[PDB]
């Protein structure tokens, strides 16, 4: 009962047999910004189902040595389909997200994944080693886009914090003994009603392995991992031209 | 005027103290607030979430540091052999240091109430074991057999369908709250000992890892309680930040 | 940190053998871990084994069924063991210590030739 | 008196025209452990097995 | 409004749905007496940690249990007890002969990111909104109280810095200023919250203006210009050279405390301000370690 | 397992020229490590994650490479850098090594 689902949304449709519940961040659906908290005055677009659907993005490869990827958002769709073009087309933005992330293997596999959202996720550098230069990410480092980037420590996940103390946030875990997909949903959390797409990313996602994956010689060695989202209840404000950055 | 007295303790400053001061900026409104998501209100709320407790504190080289979050389960000979122990202090030096818990309780002096830890496993779907984990409370000494393990609170473990068990190490103590305890006479404020043996044997069939790993998740029950705030043991800063 | 290798220098054929190496300025239950390689006659070199800090060990398939490392914490060195030496088992050993699927320390030592 | 405190704390002390120069005073004691512990869409029970 | 699907839409819709709601908890749980159980179908103790939620077993479930009435309060960990405690978050000098300030006086940025203390408790959460308590304490460098007159500025962003003991912007016609003495009790003021947005950040993933960021333009990353709330000025009442070397230290105290979103804490030591930067040479571990998993 | 090819086999160069020598796996990975060996002693870490240059080498070497293809570069030649040089590879277990180049 509680182990098969199915998601709707949109012209999309996600199907599995081996799901976990949902997990519904901070116990609050998405919902639309109210009168009351508005402060802009000119009348907000909310364009529904084109952009309220399903997105696949790539897909990684889930190895005996991996160390875990990142993710940003709403930076992974800014340029991709109509919610793109609205996101470059529009200086204001608000939207919720639902994610979903697939990786399955066969009964003779085992490992543990980590899926966890992290509002506000700053990027540090290693100061040069020594800790002696004030040195500062790059550019591709701090917004990725659809690809994803690498840890390099996943230890402090890269800002100096510890990944034992993670699960203080929305999260799930992959268990390959027990389900192969992972259900995360998130609301607009921000201290402004709207803010820029482009500028500002709201929080980051992120998948580690923490109990190493294994199997045996003959086994398909292949296990791929997908990341699917969905937007919810978008609004867009402040028309003028398109900008890409 | 008005004939008044002046009593000791005029002109000092306390860090604590509440008092009244006058306003710099008169007739200022601040900015409305607007809803956001996740307000916390207690601290004792953070308590109750389960962060991941580093049993396996062993190695110390950069390369390996994310090993210390697991512990490694493998076939044996039938004996009931020990597998893994550890203090059940939370505010003591070791395991529970990498917890929220932890962290927390670093900033108060005194607690009181029950905890919890729960067990993941993480083999293969055809792997199948049983396992006994023990909690012994205050004045006896580590155990050196099952046997002995056993006549203490304790809870067994059968891997399935489900892959989390969770143990309950209740509240026995013989004052209301607890400090720190730590090397010495402070000792006095002990929590206990957990250990973990095998039940009967970790059976896997041909095709299958022969190594598997548990994951060790710690939290608090809902009549934990700390007071007398204090400031934490540890300043991250070696000089002037700049 | 100092490792030296010691053992036999001539071994007869279907013999076992067994060689030992010492740690010096580290303990070998802190961290990293311990590897043995030989270098064959024609300067080929093959990865043969490891102990891990806790006790665990992994084994090059094509040595399976013939190798078997082991440690002594109280003395601080670890073993290399072999069964049914035959005349392709000379080379030179030699014994590093490495990181967890990384460059971490690698130090190696230097080496003791094995005639069969 | 203004009503310009930033919480606009039920009970505190104060001497001037402004409510942000007032004493910090006490609060109520209400506590949501759920929405950081146990924020799931369907809800079981501590009985049953939760798969 | 007559076609179908508009009637029945959702768009708009702004109340926020709430899966979970605030209890009263003055005093810790109470403890309720149980039995033995020995039945099918009922395992409390056996759980998913999968799904994500904390486990919901109880004491009463696994042992057995007496009746304790528990009465321990709640009341020491709330925000304000944790939060409503003076700390250092900012020390000026003023020497007779050197290089910092030799000209007596000096200009101080407004932040609490310099000291590992307050950084460490307040990055515990993401957006804080709350009002402040400063006090300023002054002495010469060996704490000796000496017969000196000092006057304090506060500079919202936009008016102008002084840059002279004898500037005309300490005519202070709008902007508030203190004057005091060192041989009086330390000067206190209450200070309201003035961010344009609804609370303060302690973490903004995001650059502050739009356009190409290149390498040279790499360090506005991570700034937040709702957070900077101007510069604190000192200066010693006088045109000519004082006598006596000064030091300024400034604690501040939080009231009326909210707080969202809490984040793991600091692991490794602080480098810089503002900027969450490690040594990745010198990577330590959490905590304390042992020789073996099998030993204490 | 993961084989690794190394060309050419042997090399000859003279002082103040420009040497370079490539490693190939059969397989992407994520780094690649270089070690130098004198005859009649040990072999010793050069480089480590194709760019990091180990303690007490001189700054005239470097590395580059990406995906299956990984080079070993000497800006200057001098008579005392000349040995045999390996690559190796920590992405999956067993361990393995290249054939080696002489220079
Ligand atoms: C005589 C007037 C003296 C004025 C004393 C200073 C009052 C101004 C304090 C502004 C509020 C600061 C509170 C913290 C703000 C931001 O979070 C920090 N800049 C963090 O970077």
């Amino acid at each position: 009962s509680d182990r098969v689902a199915q998601l709707t949304i949109g012209n999309s449709t996600i199907t599995t047999q081996e799901a976990a519940n949902i997990i519904v961040g901070y116990g609050e659906w998405p919902s639309y910004c109210s009168d009351s908290d508005a402060t802009a005055v000119d009348k907000p677009t909310r364009p529904d189902v084109s952009v309220n659907r399903f997105y696949t993005l790539d897909t990684k490869l889930w190895e005996k040595s991996s160390k875990g990827w990142y993710w940003k958002f709403p930076d992974v769709l800014t340029e991709t389909g109509v919610f793109g073009q609205n996101a470059q087309f529009h200086y204001l933005y608000r939207s919720g997200f639902c994610i979903h992330v697939q990786c399955n293997a066969s009964k003779f596999h085992q490992g543990a994944l980590l899926v966890a959202v992290l509002p506000e996720y700053v990027i540090g550098t290693v100061a040069g080693g020594t800790g002696t230069e004030d040195s500062h990410p790059p550019y591709k480092q701090t917004q990725p886009g659809a690809d994803g980037f690498e840890l390099q420590h996943p230890y402090v996940l890269d800002a100096g914090i510890p990944i034992s103390q993670l699960t203080v946030c929305p999260h799930q875990w992959i268990n390959l003994r027990t389900n192969n997909c992972a259900t995360i949903i998130v609301p607009y959390i921000n201290a402004l009603p709207f803010d820029s797409a482009l500028n500002h990313c709201n929080f980051g996602l992120l998948v580690v392995p923490i109990s190493p994956l294994d199997y045996d010689q003959g086994a398909t060695p292949v296990i791929p991992i997908t990341i699917t989202l969905a937007p919810m209840c978008s609004e867009f404000a402040g028309l003028r031209q398109a900008v890409t950055q | 005027g008005f004939p008044t007295e002046l009593k000791p303790g005029t002109n000092q400053f306390l860090t604590t103290d509440d008092g009244v001061s006058a306003p710099i900026l008169p007739n200022f409104h601040p900015t409305p607030c607007i809803h956001i998501p996740g307000e916390v209100r207690n601290l004792l709320e953070l308590c109750q979430v389960e962060t991941i407790l580093e049993v396996n504190n062993v190695p110390t080289n950069a390369t390996s540091l994310m090993e210390r979050l697991r512990f490694p389960v493998s076939a044996q000979a039938g004996k009931g052999e020990l597998c893994a122990v550890f203090r059940a202090d939370p505010g003591r030096n070791g395991p529970w240091q990498s917890t929220l818990l932890g962290q927390l309780c670093g900033y108060y002096t005194q607690w009181s109430g029950s905890l919890e830890v729960t067990f993941m496993f993480t083999g293969s779907f055809m792997a199948t074991g049983k396992m006994l984990i023990a909690y012994t409370p205050p004045g006896g000494p580590l155990p050196k057999d099952r046997a002995t393990a056993m006549l203490g609170t304790h809870v067994i473990w059968d891997f399935g369908l489900q892959s989390s068990v969770t143990l309950v190490i209740p509240w026995i103590s013989n004052t209301h709250y607890r400090a720190h305890a730590r090397d010495g006479v402070f000792d006095y404020y002990t929590t206990g000992l957990v250990s973990i043996w095998y039940q009967t044997n970790y059976v896997v069939p041909i095709g299958a890892p022969n190594t598997a790993y548990i994951i060790a998740l710690a939290a608090a029950q809902k009549n934990f309680t700390m007071k007398l705030c204090k400031d934490a043991s540890d300043i991250l800063q070696t000089g002037t930040i700049q | 940190v100092q490792l030296q290798e010691s053992g036999p220098g001539l071994v007869k054929p279907s013999q076992s053998l067994s060689l030992t190496c010492s740690v010096t300025g580290y303990s070998i239950t802190s961290g990293y871990y311990w590897n043995w390689i030989r270098q064959f006659p024609g300067n080929k070199l093959e990865w043969m084994g490891y102990i891990n800090y806790g006790g665990s060990n992994f084994y090059n398939p094509s040595l399976k069924n013939r190798i078997s490392i082991t440690r002594d914490t109280s003395r601080n060195q670890f073993f290399l063991k072999l069964n049914s030496v035959t005349t392709e088992d000379t080379a030179t050993y030699y014994c590093a210590r490495g990181g967890y699927y990384d460059y971490d320390g690698d130090y190696w030592g230097q080496g003791t030739t094995l005639t069969v | 008196e203004n009503s310009n405190s930033a919480t606009e704390n039920y009970t505190t002390i104060n001497y001037y025209k402004d409510s942000y120069a007032a004493t910090a005073g006490k609060q109520s004691l209400k506590q949501d452990p759920d929405k950081f512990a146990n924020p799931v869409k369907d809800i079981f029970t501590e009985m049953a097995a939760p798969l | 409004d007559r076609v179908a699907d508009v009637i029945e839409s959702s768009i708009g819709d702004s109340v926020s749905r709430a899966l979970t709601h605030a209890l009263p908890a003055p005093t810790g749980q109470d403890t309720q007496v149980s039995s033995h159980r020995l039945d099918t179908g009922k395992v409390p103790a056996l759980q998913a940690a999968e799904i994500g939620a904390s486990s919901n077993a109880s004491d009463e479930s696994m042992i057995e249990t007496r009746c304790v009435l528990n009465s321990h309060s709640t009341a020491e960990t709330t925000l304000d007890s944790f939060f409503s405690r003076a700390g250092l978050v900012g020390e000026i000098d003023l020497p007779l002969k050197g290089t910092t300030n030799p000209n007596g006086y000096a200009n101080w940025d407004i932040d609490i990111t310099g000291y590992a203390q307050m950084r460490r408790k307040v990055e515990l959460f993401t957006y804080m909104r709350f009002d402040a308590e400063f006090t300023f304490v002054a002495c010469t460098p060996t704490g000796e109280v000496v017969p000196q007159l000092l006057q304090y500025m506060f500079v919202p962003p936009g008016a102008p810095k002084p840059d002279s003991r004898e500037s005309l912007a300490w005519q202070t016609a709008t902007n508030p200023s203190v004057f005091v003495k060192l041989s009086d009790p330390p000067a206190q003021v209450s200070v309201p919250f003035m961010s344009p947005a609804s609370a303060y950040q302690w973490f903004y993933d995001g650059y502050p203006t739009f356009g190409e960021h290149k390498q040279e333009k790499d360090l506005e990353y991570g700034a937040c210009p709702n957070n900077m709330m101007g510069t604190f000025s000192v200066r010693t009442v006088g045109t000519s050279k004082s006598k006596y070397p000064l030091v300024v230290r400034i604690y501040m105290r939080m009231k009326h405390v909210r707080a969202w979103i809490p984040r793991p804490m600091r692991n490794q030591n602080y480098l810089f301000k503002a900027n969450p930067n490690y040594a990745g040479n010198s990577i330590k571990p959490t905590g304390t370690s042992r020789t073996a998993i099998t030993t204490l | 397992q993961i084989v690794l090819t190394q060309s050419p086999a042997i090399m000859s160069a003279s002082p103040g020229e420009k040497v370079t020598i490539s490693c190939s796996a059969s397989s992407s990975v994520r780094y690649m490590y270089w070690y130098q060996q004198k005859p009649g002693s040990a072999p010793k870490p050069w480089i480590y994650r194709t760019s990091n240059l180990a303690s007490g080498v001189p700054a005239r070497f470097s590395g580059s490479g990406s995906g299956t293809s990984y080079s070993l570069t000497i800006s200057s030649m001098e008579a005392e850098d000349a040995a045999t040089y390996y690559c190796q590879q920590y992405h999956s277990y067993p361990l393995t090594f290249g054939a080696g180049t002489k220079l």
